[PDB]
């Protein structure tokens, strides 16, 4: 009797992950890229009509892909991600990456749910796991923060979009400080939550279901 | 009167001849055991050699073979008719046959060897039971014995207890060293002796010397009727 | 590329607690070198007639837990058992989970997906095994093992291990070993060989080449052969077979 | 190794058989001597009887006779071809032949008996030399011997001196008592002992026990060639 | 008649000093029971091949003297020697002195005129002799004697003498004995039997039935057989033969 | 060595003998019969023309035959004695007697030899042994006895007759005594001589030659 599967962790040796942002890009997606990641790359978010996607693997190493591009194209980007590699599946095929597709999407005001916020999510629902947050959220009094929380979640319960979960939403403080007072990360910001549950502690599920749901979305679909 | 005295010395000039013919799964020290049964040394091959004294014609397997015995029960009985006589036989004074040490019952191969060989002269035997426990050892003794039983013919061994003892542990399990420390097999787990029980090595050494009178059966039994089948 | 930038917050540990967890071992060998006696002795608990017969079990274990098929399987004698039997399980185990996996997915539901054979050879001084092991060169995961270890002296285990190795490569076969790996890598080369109750001729029974096969085989390099097995025999199993349909 | 030991006891079951066939001029205590050679008792007649142990088939004369030996070397060799075997021979394991005590040379009758009998197995002998002096005794020893010589075939006797002694006093002169006083013959002139020299009685008693292996010649020599004359 | 008248002055003594004086003895017997050894031993001084042969001597003795022929004669074996040989001497000895004595006379010149045979028989327990002695029943003067006397016990000389006598009369033969004669007459019946140097098995040699035959045969009844012999064998010798001419 | 022939004398057990007288019978033949023999028989010598012969055997036993008869007849008596018994010889013949023939003859004067004395002897010579004596030989002075001795012996040497001898003659005194003197037997008479040499001491020769001479006289004669 010696049964360890501490083999299983000696094992990776990698682990790797693709991680999608939509947004209105004035305000702190490219912060949450470099800040969620505690890290500095420049020159990621400026576009022509109409999309911008960096992989890095750094180490401690992940391939952390973020895509972030400023309906159809990120749909038809991401199936054509998705049909690519389970096109690799049918082949003699040697062991090719890469697969996570989930959203980090902003829409961030605030009083209601943002009309293209509405649409972007609805269709996209299947094709990754959607995590939505709320940005520049020193924007809001939180007695006011009460409102965007309730009204959008009511919002999506009504217009009936799926998200992620793992077993709110998540309001994203771009720490950083002002003329009168400084605002922290938090708590303060509920932006630790999106570090804790995003970062290490449910990260596996969102790829595995990313791979599992909408891989088998995309081919159990197109096998028909 | 006396003649058992003057009988006795009489092999003194003349004595004696053994041929036996070994089969068994090589493997398991037929040729290492024999030499130390013999205190000497070495699709079939042949062994003739002599010692303080007696002559050995002794054939190893290395069923082509049943020709060669009845080739020999031929040549016996060619000369016996009879014109002229110095002369010789290579008769099969016995055979041995060797099941495994391990893994249990007795082999279909052994069976249909042991069925159709049997007119000459088997001692079946077990090599390398410093594999085998006495709880294993006895286990194969009998289920061999019964295996004999659904069937058989090896040779039933025609000093009161010296006989009646050897016979009831048939068959007997045996390791030849010819190395030593007192012969003679080497374990760092533990050490393993010849000629004890321990080893049923000596039951056979001492049995098979004792009688050598498959001399006598092979001559009465197996070639008499090889006349009596074969003439008639 | 240069993903090489600079920076606080495991992901590997996450996929640890991908706790459900499965394995198959088959031994093949003559009736009866203690393949079964191997298996209970390995996991410390209890589990001559004509034609090639394979015998089927699976059982389950703990400490945090795992669901494990053991087969062993049996053979004897008058001599092409050995092409036939293991293609019985192994190909056809092995096309199967292809064959789920052509079709609906992913239910995390197999063993013989084949994982290891021990071929146990016996000990002394052979040909049925050579073709058995080269025909079973195919593979499944074949680890190469020598039975009733208390039949040899150590001067012969010097002698018969390191002769029987030349044999492996004489017609050379595929094998297993592992790639870290001083001690993975010592122990592959260290043809291995194997021996009851306590406590603590005339025979008193255990130091012995029992553990070495215990601790690598069962402890250490442990799913390497799981993934070799899904890498290898899924892989010649489909690629030959897709060679053959497509 | 040992087998002379286990050879020895082996007549224990089986041993042994003598036939001898007496001729001699009656006369001179063939039947009185034999019984005390034998410690027992009694145109030809026959003697089969047994003792602590051994079997006797033993024929007396009372040349018709050369039929009956080759009648017996017939019946030996009838069965030897050979079908079937329990079975018996009455072979002539030896014969005796008896010249006089008295009056000198050796008799034309003895000669042409002793020529044509000779394939089987004579001990010639002298009865009643408590007739005869040692000066007479030696006198007949040799002129017998030479008489053998102008000629012959009785059986040349295949412990160093125990042999080489008995043989050089051939032939030996012998009186059986079975009476006594210590056996055992009665004179008022003087008294006459068995088993001394004195009497060459024991040379024969002790010789003829010693060897009994006309067993062996009669079987090798006289019937082998009675095949080899008679078959061929 | 009565010549019976009554009255001084040997005539018998006169014919004593008929001093010249003669005798023949023959022994017959197989070669060789000591017939010669008998004769010198009797008179104490020295004298296997085919057909009947008779051997001839004569010699002379004293004390007052006498001229004495001894023959002995020999025989053996494959069996009608015995009709032939002694008719050789004995008839033809015996017609001879007839044949002088037909014709001139009286010259006092013979032996074998045949006088005695000893037939010596031998000793143990026979047929050639029976016809020999009955054919030699004729006679000459046959005295009946038993050779190498040291071959028998006395318990057998009891036994074989007095059996062998029945034999004499079984087919009964003519014999000798004498008629005075207590001691002549004891000694005839007393079949007799007969044994060297001095002085005084392991054998020491003389009491013995040697003398009895000495002293009657040679001492006592002495010419009785001389005159029996001239009475008997002259007498059947001429009377048969004159039967035959006349 | 024991060689006796004292058998030979135990032997006779008889012996027997025939013994002839001629004479002039006045004078003492029948005396010399009964006196030579020391014995008495009567009535032996009286005859008719022309013979008288007694046997006796008495014992001490001889058959002593004397013949005495008073040329041809005593010749033809004595051959016919003689041819009788060797007529027995030729026969199967059983052992018959009797054979001695010698003479005792007298002729007794004396001065010369007596003419029929002469003739009787001459012819008879062969046919026994002849012993002659001289009788009544108190008749003579012996100075005169000298004469008959010489003249007869001369007598017979001349007329050439054979006698006996055994290796005189013999004068026969018929003791007996006279008126003046007595005459004795002798010596005295030479009549002892005829007792000594007659009686025991040469008696055997005279029979044996009697048997031998004139047996083989009588048949070697008549075999011719
Ligand atoms: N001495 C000795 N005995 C052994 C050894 N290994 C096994 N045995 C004995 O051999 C027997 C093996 O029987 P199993 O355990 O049924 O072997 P198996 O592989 O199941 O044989 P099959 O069922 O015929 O295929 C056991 O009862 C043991 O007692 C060993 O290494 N040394
Ligand atoms: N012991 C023993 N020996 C005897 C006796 N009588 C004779 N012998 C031996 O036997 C021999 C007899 O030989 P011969 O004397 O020549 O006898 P034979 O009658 O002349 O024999 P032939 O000449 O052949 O007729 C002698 O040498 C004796 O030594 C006897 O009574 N007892
Ligand atoms: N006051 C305040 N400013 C922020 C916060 N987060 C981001 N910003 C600023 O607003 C800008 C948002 O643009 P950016 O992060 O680059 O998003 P992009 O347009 O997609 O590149 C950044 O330049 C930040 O300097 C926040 O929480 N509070
Ligand atoms: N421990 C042990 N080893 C044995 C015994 N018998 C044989 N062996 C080993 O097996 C080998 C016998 O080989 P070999 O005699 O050539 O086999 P064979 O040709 O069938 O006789 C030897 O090298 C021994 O070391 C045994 O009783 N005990
Ligand atoms: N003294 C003496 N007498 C003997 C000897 N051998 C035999 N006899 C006598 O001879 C007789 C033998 O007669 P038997 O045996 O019937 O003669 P067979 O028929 O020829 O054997 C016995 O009675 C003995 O008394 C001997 O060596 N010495
Ligand atoms: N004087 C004498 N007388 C004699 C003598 N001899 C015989 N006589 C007698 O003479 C007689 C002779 O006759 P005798 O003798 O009878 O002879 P015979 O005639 O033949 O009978 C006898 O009677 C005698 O008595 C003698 O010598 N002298």
């Amino acid at each position: 009797a010696n049964l360890p599967n501490q083999v299983y962790r000696k094992s990776v040796k990698g682990f790797e992950f693709t991680l999608m942002v939509v947004g209105e890009s004035g305000l702190g997606k490219s912060t949450l890229i470099n800040s969620l990641f505690l890290t500095d790359l420049y020159s990621p978010e400026y576009p022509g009509p109409s999309t911008v996607q960096v992989e890095q693997s750094k180490v401690l190493q992940l391939l952390l892909t973020i895509v972030d591009t400023p309906w159809q194209p990120v749909i038809d980007y991401i199936d054509s991600k998705f049909e690519d590699y389970l096109n690799a599946e049918s082949r003699n095929r040697r062991q090719m990456p890469d697969n996570v597709q989930c959203c980090l999407y902003f829409i961030a005001p605030g009083h209601g749910l943002k009309p293209l916020d509405i649409e972007f999510m609805k269709r996209l629902h299947e094709k990754v796991n959607i995590i939505p947050l709320i940005a520049k959220a020193d924007t809001l009094t939180p007695e006011e923060c009460q409102q965007f929380k309730k009204q959008i979640m009511k919002e999506i319960q009504e217009h009936k979009i799926k998200i992620y979960e793992f077993p709110l939403p998540l309001a994203v403080v771009g720490g950083r400080q002002y003329p009168w007072g400084v605002a922290e990360v938090g708590e303060h910001c509920d932006f630790t939550i999106l570090r804790n549950m995003l970062i290490r502690t449910h990260m596996q599920d969102l790829k595995d279901v990313t791979n599992n749901v909408h891989y088998e979305n995309y081919r159990s679909r197109k096998l028909a | 009167a006396n003649l058992p005295n003057q009988v006795h010395r009489k092999s003194v000039k003349k004595g004696f001849e053994f041929t036996l013919m070994v089969v068994g799964e090589s493997g398991l020290g037929k040729s290492t055991l024999i030499n130390s049964l013999f205190l000497t040394d070495l699709t079939v091959q042949i062994e003739a050699s002599t010692v303080e004294g007696v002559k050995l014609r002794l054939t190893v397997v290395d069923k082509t073979i049943i020709s060669y015995i009845d080739e020999q029960f031929e040549r016996y009985l060619h000369d016996e008719s009879g014109l002229n006589r110095r002369i010789i036989d290579n008769r099969v004074h016995c055979c041995f046959y060797f099941i495994s040490p391990f893994g249990h019952g007795l082999k279909p191969l052994d069976v249909a060897f042991m069925k159709a060989i049997h007119n000459v002269n088997i001692v079946p035997v077990i090599a390398k039971a410093d594999t085998l426990t006495l709880k294993e050892r006895e286990r194969l003794k009998k289920r061999i014995l019964d295996e004999i039983e659904e069937h058989i013919k090896i040779y039933h061994l025609p000093f009161k207890e010296q006989t009646r003892l050897l016979k009831a542990s048939i068959p007997f399990s045996v390791v030849g060293s010819n190395q030593l420390i007192v012969r003679g097999r080497l374990y760092p787990w533990g050490v393993v002796e010849v000629e004890n029980p321990h080893n049923d090595f000596l039951k056979l050494r001492t049995m098979l010397i004792t009688h050598m009178q498959d001399l006598q059966e092979v001559t009465q039994d197996l070639h008499y009727e090889n006349f009596r089948s074969e003439r008639l | 590329v240069p993903l090489a930038g600079h920076v606080f917050d495991p992901d590997q540990l996450v996929n640890k607690s991908v706790s459900g967890f499965c394995f198959n071992i088959l031994c093949v060998g003559e009736t009866g070198l203690g393949k079964s006696t191997l298996m209970d002795t390995l996991f410390n608990t209890k589990f001559t007639q004509p034609g090639v017969q394979l015998q089927s079990n699976t059982y389950d274990l703990q400490e945090v837990r795992l669901k494990l098929t053991i087969v062993s399987t049996v053979g004897f004698g008058d001599i092409n058992k050995e092409d036939s039997y293991k293609p019985i399980v192994e190909f056809i185990d092995a096309q199967f989970e292809a064959y789920l996996q052509e079709e609906i997915r992913r239910v995390l539901h197999t063993y013989h997906d084949i994982h290891v054979c021990l071929y146990f050879i016996a000990p002394t001084g052979k040909s049925l095994d050579l073709v058995t092991m080269k025909k079973l060169d195919s593979k499944v995961n074949i680890i190469p093992i020598i039975a009733k270890a208390d039949a040899i002296s150590k001067s012969e285990l010097t002698k018969f291990k390191i002769k029987i190795t030349s044999e492996l490569v004489s017609n050379g076969v595929q094998i297993y070993q592992f790639p870290v790996a001083e001690i993975n890598g010592t122990m592959n080369a260290h043809p291995f060989a194997v021996i009851g109750n306590k406590m603590m001729p005339w025979g008193t029974v255990q130091h012995c080449d029992f553990v070495k096969l215990r601790e690598m085989l069962i402890r250490v390099n442990m799913e390497d052969l799981r993934e070799q097995t899904h890498t290898r025999h899924y892989e010649l199993y489909r690629r030959c077979k897709l060679e053959e349909m497509g």
